[PDB]
């Protein structure tokens, strides 16, 4: 099975460096060209360079936008892409992947896998933890709980009931900034012959902080 | 450094419909040798990382259902979702990967679904909330269509509006339908001050407004 991870995205000051690293398995990584790709929220697809294969002697090319400014390398023993990034600037603020890129060329040629993801944050702020609220009711086959996460910065928390296994029935809306903290909630629908009888606990993440808590939803 | 462009920017098509959206580069992806071009199509589905489509314009990738097609050639491309899913909702982008790689800006599809009303439910301030002087009100407005809706919150009758954040979710990649939250924060002593705390949504699906609320009196 396939399988890419990003790690060492955070909050980042202005001027600030960065190693992001990118393990990988499931596949003969010395094989293949590696890219990386950022998304900055609300913004389209940007590729920042890629680093070819062993036939290839692993070169490294670059998009314009980052070039002499971030660094790619891969550890072939142990199957891991890295940036390095340097002087980052808001604009640097992003989503970064890494992804499997092209083997022979008479195959081609694309992305063939992705990561999650990691997201960074180039600012000033300082990275403030979470409180985490449960929301509970204060009647009909069907009961709506949730979970108030509030600022909180930078982005991301993550948040999950259950462990991950309540995904249907949820939805956890985007953080909305307010004075440099943000605020997030998220919602499960289960059936109220199912609550309060089995526990419906959110689970919030904010690994910038270092926070990690899970909250039961307890009635009344 | 070959320029990509998508269009249109969105669109908005109902299931069962055929799509069709354009990727135009500024330069040839056609190899006179391979007689290939270098374009790949990829789906980024709503808080999900992109997958892989087609490349050499016209190749489905593995796994891909075939009712994704991608034609063109040297600057002219095109990807067709003939019969369109719920699960087709997403940001498609264009790359070519002639000279290094370099992404189109996408092109956004959205579902055209049937008119739905919210589910709503209401939350009083958390105890662990109020303990820190703070107070939250919280509102769910879940599975409903489309997205614009008007939320007000009625404190004792008035509508606030002071202290309300907002958020939707993206469209649902299953019933194609948005959830959003409306939440009020009031310090605690403003909380006991009031009592009826009413929200209120009145959206396309109904003249009546759609409410729910507690007394704190109550509680
Ligand atoms: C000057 C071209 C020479 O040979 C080609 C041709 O038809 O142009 C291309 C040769 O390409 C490869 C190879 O070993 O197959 C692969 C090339 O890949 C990349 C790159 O690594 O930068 C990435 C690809 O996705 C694509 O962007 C290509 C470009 O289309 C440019 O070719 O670049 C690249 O690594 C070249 C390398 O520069 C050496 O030429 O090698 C290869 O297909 C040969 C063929 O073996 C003989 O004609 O044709």
């Amino acid at each position: 099975e396939v399988m890419l991870v990003e790690s060492g995205g955070g909050l980042v000051q202005p001027g600030g460096s960065l190693r992001l690293s990118c393990a990988t398995s499931g596949f003969t990584f010395t094989d293949y060209y590696m890219s990386w790709v950022r998304q900055p929220p609300g913004k389209a697809l940007e590729w920042l360079g890629f680093i070819r294969n062993k036939v290839k002697g692993y070169t490294i090319d670059y998009s314009a936008s980052v070039k002499g400014r971030f660094t790619i390398s891969r550890d072939n023993s142990q199957s891991i892409l890295y940036l390095q990034m340097n002087t980052l600037r808001a604009e640097d603020s992003a989503t970064y992947y890494c992804a499997r890129d092209m083997r022979r060329f008479d195959d081609g040629d694309a992305m063939d896998y992705w990561g999650q993801g990691t997201l960074v944050t180039v600012s000033a702020a300082k990275t403030t933890p979470p409180s985490v609220y449960p929301l509970a009711p204060g009647t009909n086959s069907m009961v709506t709980l949730g979970c108030l996460v509030k600022g909180y910065f930078p982005e991301p928390v993550t948040v999950t009931w259950n462990s991950g296994s309540l995904s249907s029935g949820v939805h956890t809306f985007p953080a909305v900034l307010q004075s440099d903290l943000y605020t997030l909630s998220s919602s499960v629908t289960v059936p109220s012959s199912t609550w309060p009888s089995e526990t419906v606990t959110c689970n919030v993440a904010h690994p910038a902080s270092s926070t990690k808590v899970d909250k039961k939803i307890v009635p009344r | 450094d070959i320029v990509m462009t998508q269009s249109p920017s969105s669109l908005a098509v109902s299931a069962g419909e055929k799509v069709t959206m354009s990727c135009k580069s500024s330069q040839s992806l056609l190899n006179s040798r391979t007689r290939k071009n270098y374009l790949a199509w990829y789906q980024q589905k709503p808080g999900q990382s992109p997958k892989l489509l087609i490349f050499w314009a016209s190749t489905r990738e593995s796994g891909v259902p075939d009712r994704f097609t991608g034609s063109g050639s040297g600057t002219d491309f095109t990807l067709t979702i003939s019969s369109v899913q719920a699960e087709d909702l997403a940001v498609y982008y264009c790359k070519q990967s002639y000279n290094l790689r370099t992404f189109g800006r996408g092109t956004k599809l959205e579902i055209k679904r049937a008119d739905a009303a919210p589910t709503v439910s209401i939350f009083p301030p958390s105890s662990e909330q109020l303990t820190s002087g703070g107070a939250s009100v919280v509102c769910f407005l879940n599975n409903f269509y489309p997205k614009d809706i008007n939320v007000k919150w009625k404190i004792d009758g008035s509508e606030r509006q002071n202290g309300v954040l907002n958020s939707w979710t993206d469209q649902d990649s299953k019933d194609s339908t948005y959830s959003m939250s409306s939440t009020l924060t009031l310090t605690k002593d403003e909380y006991e001050r009031h009592n009826s705390y009413t929200c209120e949504a009145t959206h396309k699906t109904s003249t009546s407004p759609i409410v729910k609320s507690f007394n704190r009196n109550e509680c």
